[PDB]
DNA sequence: AAGCTCAAGTACTTAAGCCTGGTCATTACTAGTACTGCC
DNA sequence: GGCAGTACTAGTAAAGTACTTGAGCTT
RNA sequence: CAUAAAGACCAGGC
């Protein structure tokens, strides 16, 4: 109900009261008077939950007209097996409040339900009905991506997904400034070294977690090695210096 | 191992290259496709690097483990593992050395400034081309155009010869060893200041900043030339096939094979040992070979067949010429990671997450292999690698025993602020979606219609436990930006709790509490049979809370039971119920502030869980569903519609009849509809609060859940007005709403405003990390390291009133900041020696505002610490409410707190478009309440007309009572008359100011005599006649009506004394020379004595404005990137008196006369610029002149250091405070220093005047010489404000400024200085891969554990160490 | 062929066909793009072409872009709008006389709209020949004025030409804001063929034309007598000769049963004609991927109840009972292709 | 004649996350060589 | 049987910042 | 346990 005040979409509540009162507006017409034509067991119970509330002379009645007539006054609206509504010239609140005081069961849309969990007499009768919802498709984005041990590239030591092994999440720069924004010093350190890059971290780590102990403290990363050899072959040089 | 202090970058020497490298690579010999063994002594060798297999030899003589250490006799090769082939190095002996193109194509040429050659010209003349072996000698003074001549004096033209000055770079060393450097270098400091010809001092002041870099502790210039080429590691470039007959290799395999085949050719073809004047053909091929290893694209790229792309060089992997810099910071792929849909976990808490159960089968498996051997699932480690790697139905039990106490890293990809990556315990949940906590959903700018997040796995027990006490979301409940919590009960939780403490209305609606007192029992007892109280109005008849719900359940009471049970559900799991009373609807975010300040954080966790359960659980117990009938139409709607529709017919008949014009009907048609929504608005909000109070759509917008005062009006009454996509308003209002029959026209009109919000976020949802990036690149080295500094230098004065949003606001800028000294403004409160102030202290600094003008406060921008900022000057904001701790990257959390609110800002275009406003003024100041008149920056004086006439505009005319509170805010233009002065008491409903909204009189400030200056009949003045006065007086002609020759003549009523000298204005050294505009009224004679306040001339008309304030993210890009605004204001270069020059409809002028020059200091003012300056008292330098922004470069030059650090942190908040986001001043100031970190000193103390060096080093140089002892030196400066795209371009580090596309000019700057890069920043520590300094990496974080067994255990060796 | 294949696969203008829905198919062919070749505006600009112009009334639906990286760049085409002959869009208007509305239509150019005044579709009309009240609000070319019946020359066909087929199926579009009517038009763009297809309980008049007009519902070529009906084929015995149960000029109809589309879904065609039913030229023969008989049936109708349940429906979450997975009411068919291209080997 | 600053002219800039999809082609032209047909 | 032609197959053809620089104006 | 390249372009989610 809180998707209504911000996202201004009151027409789904129009469709909710509408699908509630489908038994009493214009599916009122084709639902029974045409027909329960295939099912001979609905033509005893549904024939009395219909005329108790709704009595508009525009909306045709069971007790006057037989099965073969609507199967002549509603051949014109057989394509509208439920109610028909155009886009901007359709239902009106003077017509909706006139056709919902009719519609079985409730009056003016709202009815006292009961809780499925507590049970008791439910305060403030609510807007219910039959909303026509829609399921979205399942693209391959919704498929679960599970990667622990796959292949690696040639010129870099990054993982790679594809046909058999799934794709791995990249660790982007804003993710670097989050753990960098934190006081965590070892998580971001092993995130760029032991996870992705180092050939000496992913092997020794996998050899120490299977023993039951901790993994060895991270030495040289592969970015330090590759970038350092990119520096050394030029005129400049980078050298790690101790304490 | 040990903590590494710092790294040092320097140029490579063969005495150093041959130290780590062994052997000698002679041929391009790789590993063949058949055998992996080395072929010959080339790039892949066993004697140089190492063998391939475990213990076998190359020939095949000894392969058994009997001979493991001793080498063979015929071919001695020691054998180890293949890992030593990676680390060991080799070096390629190049016969001729070559250049490094970073030192060549770069605009600051390292061999052109220091060694005086052309910086670009001769480099594109000598190196690749055919000009041959200048060093020294005695032929040609001219030193530029190399062939033929060329150093020091003989002989130019015809033929000459066919002087080093060599092609390539085998002898640029020999230029760097002699050009004669001694005639180029002691003499530098004399030619700058001594010789009057400034061509010699503007050419030689550029060439010391690279000259003194080698004189200092850095290296020598003779190592910029690449002599020996170090090899690439052997296993770093594998040669395996891809699939079948295709290959995937690096682009270095085609380039190291060429340099070696172009090396021995110069050695032995070419067996000479010749003079160097002969050979050309080899270094044109070898230099061509090494340039593809240097750079491809700066002169000529290196391409392959059917490939119009350059070969991927070693620099192109870093800078990304092909666009792979957008791929390097796109992210490195995590091997232990996943992705799925997100959903909501209500019963989930802030400690835990619910992730799917199939993802844990894959991502958590290395922790499973160490668990399978203890149980009966798997036997060994090898057979377990083929069962748990797949879908297995036995591992479900043994997986959960590892994940008892192992939280993970949750990750949403818009990782803007700190809380973008959070830590939670995994709960194994069926399905495919991860569960997200609802309080967390305020930190994640998201919804639940398709958003998908990631996850990571902590590996070591070191990094595991910091995901529980430092990374977990409920530990850090407060924002980095301000002291307000981001995580907050948002919509569904506050619905049942908001409805819970309510009272229905039939007659009476007060609030009641009876648990406790006794009077309201008898008072509210007898009402049950009366009309005052019922079964939903004012009743409670019971002692306590317990049986009130017993009586309420049996249909006798309805209200004050939820107020009775809310007072005991939440404080039962938590003590201190004295603070646990204020839930409210606007105090829903304030409870997580004061409950954290009074109580602890362990109160806050379960305190959020109880409010979580009783909030989300009872919302279904209320069941506040919105229907169509809940939207109650007011009765006053159709009456105001009927009155508004009946007036356009009358007004239309007025336009048809012709008695009125179009202008006075067109403003009436919009007037009758512009005030209709106000009259129908002030008819549903007062209808449902008196009749029904239990209305769903009223309570879901009256509360804090999701509601606005404009989105409810579109459904309920009438949506008022919609504008065009340009911005101009539509003349036809719209009247149908979402409830009634809404036609196609008004829906078509609403799309014009519906396209801006969603088309705004169209290209703003492809990309989300550059407004972060360009602001974290500048302030990355900001780390908390405080050692009892307590600095006083550069003290900042804070104005009690801010600079101004529109014309005159009233706001304060201090929050959580330390004080500078002892200030006693209040009567009860007192700030002592420096203490971190609270949120209550800004109301004390805002309360007594009529006494304070400068809040004494230590600032971030002025501190002694060079790399970091101390704990005092920064403040409190770390993650939580107490003081900052040591080791925090306060530069990235500051900038990312600026990148996150920029998403909701309006983005039209990066450089200013326009807006629309109207300027109006009234000469009717009537004070409402009583009190006194407070006046600031005014010089009141009584004239000869008997009127208290002011001499200043921008006078603060506010009603200040005996308590000092702002009640009014009025504007006083120039030339006004006050009824009462400053300090005199007024009464309610009394006029205290009156002027004319037609005339701005030219009113003097000093007494003396009036002397006619530059007024000649026929040139500047002409006898005319006014239209209102009727007196024929001397009237000055306009600027366009003047004759030829009077364009430079400016008329003046020059005020002199009785002695004929100039009368200076009191306060400044400004002569009183007021100019007469064209078409002025001069009713004054010559030589007659006047008094201070007499009217000289009048301004008959007033105009100006209509185009003004920008707002939004374009102003964010305008202020952080210091650029040119759309509306420049010509700021006054000199501080002094100001007086208008002209008043003509075409152009307006403005002239300031400091000491000697009056007339050439003219400032042209068009009609678009709204005049905010007056004709009186002196203005400051850097003061605003028009209705527009200022240039940050010139106000840096004029006013001082208390201007740009307070204008750039205040005006950016004028954007974010409009939308509602409150950002503290602490998180803007750390990048203001980084734009100010370089400057230019004027007095040479250690270096020369034009250096452009850093200022944190210059602060120590002025600190130790002036403060302590030893001959104090006035080493003053002139500042330099830059943009963040340039201040981060030239940094101290070389990888900090390598986040641009200009990695050529930075690496040479850190290369030639020998600069020791002390890695203080954290940005510069992830690319290098080392350990983070801010966490456990700082040197204070060194300790070890001790229990009582290991406390009595080392007591035995120290008794054992005692001898007998 | 080197220039026409480059546009067919590597172009900005040409993208993959969205075939998760016949409505997604029909909104894909009738699509506008602001971005084409390099001779026009770029992705980085567009803030004068995304905004709709007041002449576009009944000619393009201004809210029919997808919700994502591009808003206002697509803006697909409205229902009755049609490129007539030479690029000029001409939407129909009912030619109305003095007081009698004539049933004929005429295609009016955009520059010809400014020369005549056109009435509206929200006016009450009895059948085709009478006029209810002499003052009715009308629009000439964007301005608002009150005209009489003797001044009205043209009239709108219906209230349907202002919207597209993604918005003409939206029932209460007058009640929804356009900001979520854009996504409400995009929910039908990302639909999926469900098993138990259920037509909406609110009809518009466009659910039956998408299946017939597009390549969704099989239409017979010539009417005859049905002799046999199968799932994979529908044989039609059209009596081209004297009437006998001996067979005749058979037109076999292959119904595409289970193949892969672009959006990893399936296109289904279930027959409906029983044994012994004489068909007409224009009669339906089989269903579509979501069609019930001839109408469009994307989703289903379930019992809805507006209530904050307990926490779970926080922002945009949907809650549903255990019964939705006990029956295959939303169980769709997802088809994934595992393609691998053949090459050669060194050995 | 040296020179000093100033303004227009010029080149260059970096384009607010991550995520999967599918696909699509990795080059078509020139030169040498080998095979086949004809004299 | 020898020479020439040709086909096949393996290398191979928006809107800004800074920064430069040319020119106009003074000792 | 090893293989599914790299890159371009387009579509899509927010
Ligand atoms: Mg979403
Ligand atoms: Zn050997
Ligand atoms: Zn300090």
């Amino acid at each position: 109900p809180l998707g209504v005040p911000s996202r201004m979409n009151i027409g789904q509540i129009l469709e909710t009261h509408l699908g509630m009162a489908a038994k009493g507006i214009g599916d009122k017409i084709n639902a029974m008077l045409k027909q329960q034509q295939e099912v001979a067991k609905l033509r005893e119970f549904i024939q009395r939950a219909y005329d108790l509330g709704a009595d508009v002379r525009q909306k045709v009645d069971l007790s006057t007209f037989s099965d073969e007539e609507v199967m002549r006054l509603a051949e014109n609206l057989r394509k509208g097996m439920p109610i028909a509504t155009p886009v901007f010239d359709g239902a009106k609140e003077a017509e909706i409040k006139e056709l919902l005081k009719l519609g079985d069961l409730p009056t003016s849309g709202q009815i006292r339900l009961y809780d499925g969990r507590t049970g008791e007499q439910f305060e403030r009768p609510v807007t219910v009905g039959y909303m026509y919802m829609l399921k979205l498709n399942h693209l391959v984005d919704d498929k679960m991506h599970a990667r622990s041990t796959g292949s690696y590239s040639l010129v870099t030591q990054q993982p790679l997904g594809g046909k058999a092994q799934f794709g791995g999440q990249r660790f982007g720069e804003m993710e670097v400034w989050a753990l960098e924004a934190y006081g965590a010093a070892y998580t971001l350190q092993e995130m760029l070294t032991v996870k992705s890059d180092d050939v000496n971290g992913r092997t020794k780590m996998y050899k120490n977690i299977v023993d039951g102990n901790h993994q060895m403290e991270p030495g040289m990363p592969e970015s330090f090695n590759v970038l350092l050899k990119e520096i050394r072959s030029l005129g400049i040089n980078i050298e790690l210096e101790d304490e | 191992t040990e903590e590494f202090d710092a790294i040092k970058i320097a140029l490579a020497s063969p005495d150093m290259i041959r130290s780590w490298s062994f052997g000698e690579v002679k041929k391009p010999e790789t590993i063949n496709y058949r055998t992996f063994k080395p072929e010959r002594d080339g790039l892949f060798c066993a004697r140089i690097f190492g063998p391939v297999k475990d213990y076998e030899c190359l020939c095949g003589k000894y392969k058994r483990l009997k001979h493991r250490g001793v080498i063979c006799e015929k071919c001695g090769v020691e054998v180890t593992q293949t890992k030593v082939r990676r680390e060991r190095m080799g070096h390629i002996e190049l016969a001729s050395p070559t250049a490094h193109i970073w030192f060549l194509k770069s605009l600051p040429s390292r061999i052109g400034l220091l060694l005086d050659m052309p910086l670009r010209d001769i480099e594109r003349v000598l190196y690749f081309e055919s000009y041959v072996v200048i060093e020294g000698g005695m032929t040609n003074l001219e030193r530029q155009q190399i062939l033929t001549e060329e150093q020091y004096l003989d002989a130019l033209e015809e033929f000459g010869d066919e002087f080093d000055a060599k092609m390539g770079a085998e002898a640029i060393q020999a230029l760097l060893k002699s050009m004669d450097l001694e005639q180029e270098c002691e003499q530098l400091r004399e030619e700058l200041n001594e010789t009057n010809s400034e061509t010699k001092r503007k050419k030689l002041t550029k060439r010391i900043k690279l000259l003194e870099a080698f004189v200092q502790s850095g290296n020598k210039p003779e190592w910029m030339i690449l002599t020996v080429l170090p090899v690439l590691p052997p296993d770093l470039r594998p040669l395996v096939p891809l699939d079948g007959g295709r290959f995937a290799t690096s682009d270095l395999n085609d380039l190291y094979r060429r340099v070696i085949n172009r090396n021995n050719r110069l050695k032995r073809l070419l067996d000479l040992a010749a003079p160097d004047i002969i050979v050309r053909n080899e270094k044109r091929m070898l230099q061509e070979a090494v340039d593809a290893l240097l750079d491809n694209g700066r002169r000529g790229r290196a391409i392959t067949g059917s490939n119009k792309r350059p070969l991927k060089s070693l620099a192109d992997m870093i800078k990304g010429k092909q666009g792979r810099f957008r791929q390097n910071l796109l992210g490195k792929r995590v091997d232990y990671s996943g992705r799925s849909v997100i959903t909501v976990g209500p019963y989930l808490r802030l400690h835990q997450c619910g992730l799917p159960k199939k993802m844990a089968l894959e991502l958590f498996k290395p922790f499973i292999y160490g668990k399978l051997e203890l149980r009966g699932l798997a036997t060994t480690i090898k057979a377990a690698k083929k069962m748990v790697e797949r879908e297995e139905a036995v591992v479900w039990d043994i997986l959960d025993e590892v994940i008892r106490e192992h939280p993970v890293l949750l990750n949403r990809a818009p990782t803007l602020h700190r809380l973008g990556i959070q830590a939670f315990e995994p709960v194994l949940i069926e399905g495919k979606a991860i569960q997200l906590h609802p309080l967390v959903c305020a930190a994640y700018n998201a919804d639940f219609d398709g958003d998908q997040m990631a996850v990571h796995v902590p590996l070591t027990l070191e990094a595991q436990l910091e995901a529980r006490a430092l990374m977990m979301s409920t530990n850090n409940i407060l924002s980095p930006a301000n002291g307000e919590p981001i995580i907050v009960p948002s919509q569904d939780v506050v619905l049942g709790l908001y409805y819970m403490t309510r009272d229905c209305v039939n007659a009476k609606g007060e609030g009641m509490v009876l648990t406790g007192p006794k009077e309201a029992e008898r008072l509210y007892r007898s009402g049950l049979a009366s009309l005052h109280a019922r079964v939903k109005v004012r009743i409670t008849e019971y002692e306590k809370d317990a049986n009130g719900e017993l009586v309420a359940k049996t249909s006798l009471k309805d209200t004050t039971v939820g107020r009775a049970i809310l007072w005991m559900i939440v404080p039962k799991g938590l003590p201190y119920s004295i603070v646990n009373q204020a839930l409210g609807k606007k105090a829903i975010s304030k409870m997580l502030n004061t409950c954290y300040r009074i109580l602890g954080l362990k109160p806050t966790v379960i305190f959020a869980d109880q409010i979580m359960y009783t909030g989300f659980a009872y919302a279904a117990r209320s069941g506040a569903s919105v229907g169509i009938d809940d939207m109650v139409i007011p009765e006053k709607k159709h009456e105001i519609i009927s009155e508004a529709e009946a007036e356009v017919a009358e007004i239309q008949e007025q336009f048809q009849s012709g008695l009125v014009t179009a202008g006075e009907r067109y403003n009436k048609v919009i007037d009758i509809w512009a005030a209709a929504n106000d009259r129908v608005s002030k008819a549903m909000m007062d209808n449902l609060q008196t009749e029904v109070s239990f209305n769903s759509i009223y309570m879901m917008a009256d509360s804090g859940a999701r509601g606005s005062a404009a989105q409810i009006r579109q459904l309920a009454g009438m949506r008022g007005l919609m504008a065009k996509p340009d911005g101009s308003i539509i003349e036809t209002p719209i009247t149908a709403n979402f409830r009634e029959g809404l036609n196609v026209l008004q829906y078509f009109i609403s799309t014009h405003g519906a396209r801006k919000g969603l088309a705004d976020t169209a290209l703003k949802t492809a990309n989300s990390g550059y407004l972060t990036r360009r602001l974290v690149d500048v302030a990355q080295d900001l780390v908390v390291t405080e050692d009892d500094c307590g600095t006083h230098e550069g003290i900042m004065m804070t104005p009690v009133i801010e600079g101004g949003d529109v014309k005159e606001p009233l706001r304060d800028r201090v929050l959580g900041r330390v004080t500078a000294e002892d200030v006693l403004k209040p009567g009860t409160a007192d700030i002592l020696v420096p203490r971190n102030t609270l949120l209550h202290e800004q109301w004390c600094d805002l309360l007594e505002e009529n006494s304070v003008d400068a809040v004494k406060v230590r600032s971030v921008v002025s501190c002694d610490t060079d790399f970091g900022v101390c704990a005092h000057c920064y403040g409190r904001d770390l993650a939580r409410g107490h003081i900052i701790n040591k080791g925090e990257a306060i530069g990235v959390i500051a900038a990312q707190s600026i990148g996150e609110p920029g998403t909701q800002l309006t983005m039209r275009t990066f450089h200013i478009g326009g807006a629309a406003s109207r300027a109006a003024a009234e000469s009717s100041i009537q004070v409402k309440n009583k009190g006194s008149i407070k006046l600031s920056n005014v010089k009141s004086v009584v004239n000869s007309s008997g009127k208290l006439v002011i001499t200043s505009r921008n006078t603060e005319l506010k009603l200040i009572d005996e308590f000092g509170r702002t009640k009014e805010s009025y504007k006083v233009p120039y030339g006004a008359v006050l009824a009462k002065g400053d300090g005199e008491q007024v009464a309610g409903g009394e006029t205290v100011a009156n002027w004319d909204p037609h005339t701005m009189p030219v009113i003097t400030e000093v007494s003396g005599f009036v002397r006619f200056t530059d007024m000649i009949d026929g040139q500047t003045i002409t006898r005319q006649t006014d239209e209102l006065t009727g007196l024929s007086s001397l009237v000055v002609l306009d600027s366009a009506e003047r004759t030829a020759g009077g364009k430079d003549l400016r008329p003046a009523l020059k005020i002199v004394d009785a002695q004929g000298n100039d009368v200076l204005i009191p306060g400044t050294d400004m002569p009183a020379q007021y100019f007469l505009p064209g078409k002025a009224i001069v009713q004054l004679e010559d030589g007659v004595q006047i008094s201070s306040g007499d009217t000289l001339a009048r301004i008959p008309q007033e105009s100006g404005g209509t185009k003004d304030i920008t707002g939004g993210l374009p102003r964010v890009a305008d202020l952080f990137e210091a650029r040119r605004p759309k509306e420049p204001a010509i700021l006054a270069e000199i501080s002094g008196i100001v007086s208008f020059g002209k008043e003509t409809k075409g152009k307006r002028r403005l002239v300031i006369t400091p000491v000697d020059g009056s007339d050439p200091y003219e400032e042209m003012i068009p009609k678009w610029r709204q005049l905010n300056v007056f004709e009186g008292e002196r203005v400051e330098r850097g003061d605003v002149i028009s209705d527009g922004p200022e240039a940050p470069h010139d106000i840096l030059r004029l006013r001082g250091v208390h201007a740009v650090t307070r204008y750039i942190v205040n005006e950016v908040q004028d954007v974010y405070r409009l939308q509602g986001v409150k950002i503290n001043d602490k998180h803007i100031e750390v990048i203001v220093r980084q734009m100010l970190r370089k400057a230019t000193i004027v007095n040479a103390g250690s270096s020369d005047f034009l250096e452009g060096e850093q200022v944190e080093y210059s602060r120590v140089k002025i600190a130790n010489r002036e403060l302590e002892a030893n001959g104090k030196v006035g080493a003053t400066y002139s500042r330099d404000l830059l943009g963040i795209t340039k201040a981060s371009l030239a940094t101290e580090s070389f990888i900090s400024a390598a986040s641009f596309q200009e990695t050529t000019r930075v690496l040479t700057e850190a290369a030639v200085a020998g600069k020791r890069d002390e890695l203080r920043g954290l940005k510069e520590n992830v690319i290098v891969g080392r350990l983070i300094p801010a966490g456990t990496g700082y040197a204070y974080h060194q300790d070890r554990m001790r229990r009582r067994a290991a406390g009595e255990a080392p007591a035995a060796p120290q008794v054992t160490a005692e001898d007998a | 062929s080197a220039a026409v294949k480059e546009f067919f696969g590597s172009s900005q203008l040409s993208q993959f066909m969205v075939q998760n829905n016949p409505l997604s198919e029909i909104t894909h062919k009738r699509r506008i793009s602001a971005l084409g070749p390099g001779g026009l505006t770029r992705e980085r600009a567009g803030f004068e072409v995304r905004d709709v112009h007041p002449t576009h009334y009944g000619r393009v639906c201004p809210i029919e872009t997808p919700e994502g990286p591009n808003i206002g760049l697509i803006n697909s085409l409205s229902v009755y709008a049609q490129t007539n002959e030479y690029g000029f869009l001409e939407t129909p208007y009912r030619k109305v006389t003095d007081g009698v509305v004539t049933d004929e239509i005429h295609y009016l150019s955009a520059i010809e709209e400014g020369n005549y005044v056109i009435a509206q579709a929200n006016s009450n009309l009895d059948e085709e020949g009478h006029f209810v009240e002499d003052l009715v609000t009308c629009r000439s070319k964007g301005e608002s004025s009150l005209f009489s019946r003797d001044q009205v020359d043209y009239m709108d066909v219906s209230t349907q030409q202002v919207v597209s087929v993604g918005a003409s199926l939206i029932p209460f579009l007058e009640h929804d804001d356009a900001n979520r009517a854009l996504m409400g038009a995009n929910m039908q763009r990302q639909a999926v063929p469900t098993l138990r297809a259920d037509k909406p309980l609110v009809g518009t008049g466009m659910e039956r034309a998408v299946a017939v007009d597009s390549g969704v519902t099989a239409v017979a070529k010539r009417g005859g007598v049905v002799q046999y009906v199968d799932a994979s084929r529908i044989v039609i015995k059209v009596n081209e000769d004297e009437m006998y149960p001996g067979e005749a000029g058979i037109d076999i109809y292959n119904l595409t049963k289970y193949t892969r589309s672009n959006q990893n879904t399936c296109i289904n065609q279930m027959p409906c004609v029983s044994l012994g039913e004489p068909v007409e030229r224009g009669d339906v023969l089989a269903d579509g991927p979501s069609t019930d008989l001839g109408e469009l049936a994307l989703g289903q109708n379930m019992r809805v109840a507006f209530m904050p349940w307990n926490g779970y429906n926080f922002e945009d979450s949907i809650l549903v009972s255990e019964r939705v997975v006990q029956e295959d009411r939303f169980t769709t068919i997802h088809i994934q292709e595992l393609a691998c291209v053949s090459r050669d080997t060194k050995l």
